[PDB]
């Protein structure tokens, strides 16, 4: 069938029975760095099964008055296993990902989510003079959430989370130019996105640069009749692909 | 001393000329190229990607996600209209700010066919049939389903395939049309009507939603590059 | 040693170009490199789906 | 709030002379100062929209300066159309605070 | 509006039982859990437990595992709480709150509270 | 279980100055909220998920903190925010309250 | 770059469904109008030549203008080079995440006469100097400074009345492409500044009068024009909706997605 | 390209009063509209603003309990209502349009409000 997948990475497997296809990147698959394009001279480390496996994040509840969530994900996996321990001991690192967002409901529920992965998402601040602080931009493996209203300008260091501007001062309907999928509860059950390494340099520091951002935005809100299950969660599992690290030092 | 003679147009600065100029930093060694994913070569492949259109511009839905949601209900009257807007892809405020309509505002002329995809974001136990019409100009906007069936239409049956494409064709007297609102190059109207009803079981909400997407076909083309009317300035950004 | 860059922009004639400076950052703009690869934005999908077939089988 | 203070509130000089109005902040406002001019009929217009950048349509007699906390406004040749009230305004912190006025007049 | 209307004050004897109620209106009742906390006359707030009205599932604090019993009534949108074996430490006030999901939906906290019901043992 | 230790227990302040009101946890916490209880009524839902001011809370109040340490701040202490402020965590551990930092004017 | 042309279509009655698709896959429909109706054979001669990245971006755009006055010590202008102070070139370059181009500078220098008091002011043509200081070099603090020798710094001298001056600048960058957006910090502690200002180290540009101040003052203005050549662009991006507020970041005040109409059926 | 205000108004103490500031020359829903108070013996004073696209208002702390800002996209005016008027609330009120981050380029002409009996 065209509605089943099975993804195996490391000692973990993901099975699905209602799905669309998988979206691969900008058409390219994650690979390793070649000798033509490298700049750092020491030998990289490639653990490739201790780090390239499916890590599951915290679940969030899709309520009826929900606006959206976001993760950054070099940062979401900064405490996850031996991926987060290789980030601490090394100065450089590069990796691609595969993201599996999963949300099920019955035949009597309705709703629609946009699952988009954007690169280099500078968020905006509520006060027009400052930039937001780190804890407002990302939590480790916990979602930061959009709002259906506007954050006031009396908040000094806070992200402007008006959802229709997507946090970036842009049209939220135009976010379908990045690699994206939809979770329509009528037809779909999960969304899968395979992202390569996208940057302007061949390697980068994984602690002061988040070069991705996963946004999940309800374009059509959740609705059901009285009697059906009111609790609908959303779960995100992310697996690194072709990860390597240079510049071994102390632990930071 | 070779005898020459300078023509008009000498010592002028036209901002769209192609001349060679001496390099300020000679023998500079640039950084070697990398393979970055997602190289764009032409702006007409940005405009060929679907983007959601805000059909529900109703004076308090524009600063909301309700601009994109088209309300659809279980009715009791036949042939009711769902929406309707004129096909001005760079002058009408429905299609003005989309991913296709933002590229058209950098240009003056446009030509080609336009796709319109509709996704039914309702319950899985809901049925329904719709009529997606396009009327060329000369008469008014259609006010009935009987007037709108006489033009280019498609009948959408909802089911497992949740999407349907209405492809409006290029029917025009001239090869190009103006991006700005011109009456000589009007393009027509796009409307939607109930064919049959939305029939739902018990314990299912009778009100659904539809999302709409727009893109360009493989014969779309633009011409006569200009400056967009959307961005503006008074003082320097500093 | 001037290049016959010949084909001019016409509707539906040649022109000549010589480079005078020693750096490649000194030349004119390209202006005639027409390439298109729209399928990496419109079809970024692993399994190829034929247009006439149903998308979900 | 950041209190902007102009300790003069009245200044007098002859025509063709150089005047200097000074505005002082509470803490560091980091060159985000603006200068406005209120004519005696009530109309307000923006003169200098940074420490030293003139708005368009403003004559080049006006000039701004300063850094940190203390700032200045200079009219190097006083005319009859420059007899007005001048306010400073910081744009660093919520809410916007304007300074007090400073009125110009003739020396004798 | 969203309003959680609680019961009135009432006096009990030492060793006796009491049943406090928390009627909620203005919203869909089975979409959110109902949390029960307590507050002494000079002490801080303490958590007792909650109940999910969709299926009647309750989860208790360990200190109140045998002396509190939470029930629900979907027909009239009322959540009850039965207290057992009351001592002199039950000269307190009991609140009911509203939050949805245990910590999947903890972004809002418990955002609508009750009035408070003061009980005591005396003679 | 995660306990929440607030400090100070009693905070005295002149009207018109800047105060700070911190809280510490035993481990990491998913969501942390703040409440205000004036004596004689139910606690009101104030600042939630460590930054978001509730509807009706003045702009003088802000919250911050991440990881283990969390804090609540008043820029200019008005005369009517004399109450006690509790702090609640919503983590994988069951539930906890802080201990009630009390504020009285000086 | 000729566009595709339509083919002749016939009445169909089959089990093939080109109109029905699934938009949840993240894939846009590849249908043409000859699948949903009966068409005729046209042959299109239209081209996509004017919508290339080279044709869209290679036009000169003003990025700044600075003033400086003759009769003053420390009358000279400076500018830290960026492309984020104007509204029009900033929005065009920010449709893409990464860019890589050569430049073509052009300067437009004018002058104006200031109210002196001497009788019969008569000045010759003015010569100007525009010096470029890369990051780390010595900067001038006055007009008759030693730093205007330009032994290694590139500069240009220009007399009024002639054609405007013009240079050509290669792809100067530390990385492999210019970055229009940066989601990160300078310090490893994730404190301090945040955004695109961490990567802007392009240098400073100084301007002065070479002539002496004779008998009346002169106020000059120099406008700077950028023109990207040999352009490569990666990772397209939705265009900016809200108005720009600052130079160093992407801060905005929120706005609606379109303007409103009175109904859903109104035309 | 100008901003036009109402005429001078006079109210009893305890009553209310409503100003207006009709904008023209530009698109009204693109820029916020700020209100400034000037008592005749003091300097200028900021009150608040309103986003005309989303009808979102934010006030100063001194002027929050009295003023009420509103707007309408159709006639493209911006109103301001003062309530519970005292003798302190007698001043000249301007409307300004803010561009960039902290700059008011276009101002109104001001309305005078006197509170007497
Ligand atoms: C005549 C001497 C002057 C030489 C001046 C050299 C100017 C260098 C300009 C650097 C290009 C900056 C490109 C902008 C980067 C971006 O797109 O974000």
């Amino acid at each position: 069938s065209d509605r089943v997948r099975s993804i195996t990475l490391g000692n973990s497997t993901i099975t699905t029975q209602e799905c669309a296809n998988v979206v691969v990147g900008y058409g390219v698959w994650p690979e390793y760095l070649k000798d033509n394009e490298a700049t750092a001279e020491d030998q990289p480390t490639q653990p490739d099964v201790a780090t390239c496996r499916f890590y599951t994040l915290e679940s969030v509840q899709w309520m009826k008055n929900s606006a959206g969530w976001w993760w950054k994900l070099p940062d979401a996996l900064s405490q996850m296993g031996l991926f987060g321990q290789n980030m601490q001991y090394h100065y450089l690192g590069r990796t691609g990902y595969t993201i599996h967002v999963q949300c099920n409901a019955s035949k009597f529920h309705q709703g629609c989510l946009l699952v988009v992965c954007v690169p280099e998402a500078e968020m905006g601040c509520s006060n027009l003079n400052n930039t937001p602080e780190f804890s407002e931009l990302s939590g480790g493996d916990s979602a930061r959430m959009f709002t259906d209203t506007q954050v006031g300008e009396s908040n000094a260091k806070k992200v402007q989370t008006a959802v229709w501007n997507a946090g970036m001062g842009v049209g939220v309907g135009n976010l379908t130019i990045f690699p994206h999928q939809w979770i329509n509860l009528r037809t779909n059950n999960s969304a899968t996105l395979v992202m390569p390494y996208i940057n302007s340099v061949p390697m980068d520091n994984m602690f002061r640069h988040n070069n991705l951002t996963l946004m999940i935005i309800p374009f059509v809100p959740l609705n059901y009749s009285e009697g059906s299950s009111p609790y609908v969660p959303i779960t995100v599992t992310i697996a690194p692909m072709c990860a390597e690290y240079n510049g071994l030092r102390l632990a930071s | 001393g070779l005898p020459v003679m300078t023509t008009p147009g000498s010592t002028q600065f036209l901002t769209s000329d192609d001349f060679q100029s001496p390099s300020a930093m000679p023998q500079f060694d640039v950084t070697p190229e990398m393979q970055i994913p997602g190289r764009v070569n032409n702006l007409m492949e940005i405009a060929e990607v679907d983007s959601v259109v805000p059909v529900n511009n109703t004076e308090d839905n524009v600063s909301s996600l309700k601009a994109y949601q088209i309300p659809v209900q279980s009715n009791s009257d036949n042939g009711k209209q769902v929406f309707g807007f004129p096909l001005q892809p760079g002058a009408n405020n429905v299609l003005n700010r989309t991913l296709l309509g933002e590229i058209l505002n950098y240009y003056t002329h446009w030509s080609g066919s336009i796709k319109l995809t509709f996704m039914f974001c309702g319950s899985a136990m809901a049925t329904g049939k719709f009529l997606l019409a396009y009327s060329p100009p000369g008469a008014g906007v259609p006010k009935n389903r009987k007037d709108a069936m006489l033009g280019t239409h498609v009948i959408w049956d909802v089911g497992l395939q949740s999407s349907c494409v209405l492809c409006v064709p290029w029917i025009s007297q001239t090869h190009y049309r103006y991006v700005v609102e011109d009456e000589y190059t009007a393009a027509g109207y796009v409307t939607c009507w109930y064919q049959t009803n939305i029939v739902v079981p018990a314990d299912v909400q009778s009100s659904c939603d539809i999302l709409c997407f727009v893109s360009a076909c493989n014969d779309f083309s633009v011409r006569m590059l200009k400056d967009t009317p959307f961005i503006r300035q008074d003082t320097f950004y500093q | 040693m001037g290049a016959q860059v010949s084909t001019q922009k016409t509707g539906a004639i040649h022109y000549t170009n010589i480079n005078y400076y020693k750096d490649a950052a000194s030349n004119s703009a390209n202006r005639q490199d027409f390439t298109q690869d729209p399928g990496k934005f419109t079809e970024p999908v692993k399994d190829i789906m034929v247009k006439t077939m149903p998308a979900l089988n | 709030d950041i209190q902007m203070t102009q300790t003069k509130s009245s200044l007098s000089a002859s025509l063709g002379d150089r005047v200097t109005i000074s505005c002082r902040a509470s803490q560091d406002i980091s060159n985000y100062l603006n200068w406005y001019q209120q004519k005696p009929d009530g109309s307000v217009k923006l003169l200098i929209y940074y420490t030293s950048t003139l708005h368009s349509g403003v004559p080049s007699r006006f000039s701004g300066s300063g850094s940190g906390t203390d700032y200045s406004l200079t009219i190097n040749s006083l005319e009859q159309e420059d007899i007005a009230t001048y306010f400073c305004q910081q744009g660093n912190t919520f809410p916007f605070t304007f300074g007090g006025g400073t009125k110009l007049e003739i020396r004798r | 509006e969203i309003q959680l209307q609680q019961s009135g004050p009432e006096l009990v004897k030492p060793g006796a039982s009491v049943k406090v109620s928390c009627k909620a209106s203005g919203y869909s009742f089975t979409d959110y859990n109902i949390y029960w906390v307590k507050q002494s006359h000079g002490k801080s707030l303490e958590w007792i437990g909650y109940v999910d009205p969709y299926n009647g599932n309750t989860n208790y604090n360990q200190k109140f595992k045998g002396k509190a019993t939470l029930t629900v009534d979907k027909s009239s949108s009322t959540a009850f709480m039965h207290l057992n074996s009351l001592t002199s430490e039950v000269s307190t006030v009991y609140y009911c709150a509203r939050g949805g999901g245990y910590y999947g939906g903890g972004y809002y906290g418990m955002d609508y509270w009750g009035q408070g019901t003061s009980v005591t043992v005396s003679s | 279980q995660i306990v929440l230790s607030q400090s100070p227990a009693i905070l005295s302040a002149s009207p018109g100055e800047k105060v700070t009101m911190t809280c510490r946890a035993s481990s990491s916490v998913s969501y942390l909220h703040w409440y205000q209880q004036k004596p004689g009524s139910s606690p009101k839902p104030w600042i939630s998920a460590t930054s978001n001011l509730a509807s009706g809370v003045p702009a003088r109040f802000s919250g911050s903190g991440s990881g283990t340490s969390y804090s609540l701040t008043i820029s200019r202490v008005e005369a009517e925010d004399a109450a006690t402020y509790y702090c609640q965590q919503w983590s994988s551990n069951p539930l906890s309250f802080g201990g009630g930092t009390k504020l009285e004017l000086k | 770059a000729r566009v595709a042309d339509t083919i002749s279509s016939r009445p169909t009655n089959s089990e093939s469904i080109p109109a029905l698709t699934a938009a949840e896959t993240g894939h846009t429909s590849q249908v043409v109008p000859s699948d949903t109706m009966q068409t005729r054979h046209v042959k299109n001669y239209h081209s996509r030549s004017e919508s290339s990245i080279e044709n869209f971006l290679c036009r000169s755009a003003c990025v700044y203008y600075a003033t400086y006055t003759n009769n003053s010590k420390k009358g000279f202008a400076e500018w830290v080079i960026n492309t984020r102070q104007v509204a029009q070139l900033r929005r065009k370059l920010e449709l893409f995440t990464y860019l890589r181009f050569d430049l073509e500078l052009t300067f437009v220098i004018t002058s104006a006469q200031q109210p002196s008091t001497a009788s019969s002011v008569d000045a010759p043509v003015q010569t100007h100097q525009i010096m470029y200081v890369p990051p780390g070099g010595p900067v001038p603090t006055k007009v008759k400074d030693y730093a205007w020798q330009t032994s290694t710094n590139p500069s240009v001298f220009w007399t009024e009345g002639n054609a405007p001056p013009r240079m050509s600048i290669p792809f100067i960058s530390i990385g492999n492409a210019y970055s229009c957006f940066y989601d990160g910090w300078t310090q490893f502690s994730r404190n301090g500044v945040y955004g695109i200002n961490t990567l802007n180290n392009m240098g400073t540009l100084y301007m002065r009068h070479v002539n002496e101040a004779g008998q009346g003052p002169i106020k000059s203005t120099v406008r700077i024009y950028f023109k990207p050549k040999h352009v490569k662009a990666w990772v397209p991006r939705p265009p900016r909706l809200c108005q720009y507020e600052k130079q160093k970041n992407v801060n905005f005040s929120p706005i609606g997605v379109t303007t409103s109409r009175t109904d859903i059926i109104t035309t | 390209v100008q901003l036009q205000q109402s005429a001078a108004e006079l109210a009893r103490p305890g009553a209310s009063v409503k100003m207006s500031c009709k904008a023209s020359g530009y698109t009204f829903t693109t820029y916020t509209m700020h209100w400034v108070k000037q008592r005749p013996g003091q300097g200028l004073e900021w009150i608040g603003y309103i986003n005309p696209s989303s009808r979102y208002t934010e006030y100063n702390q001194k002027f929050k309990d009295k003023t009420t800002l509103t707007a309408d996209k159709s006639s493209s005016t911006a109103y301001m209502q003062l309530s519970s008027l005292t003798f302190e609330d007698s001043a000249v009120y301007y409307c300004a349009r803010r561009s960039e981050a902290d700059r008011f380029v276009y101002w109104g002409q001001g309305t005078l409000v006197t509170v007497s009996a």
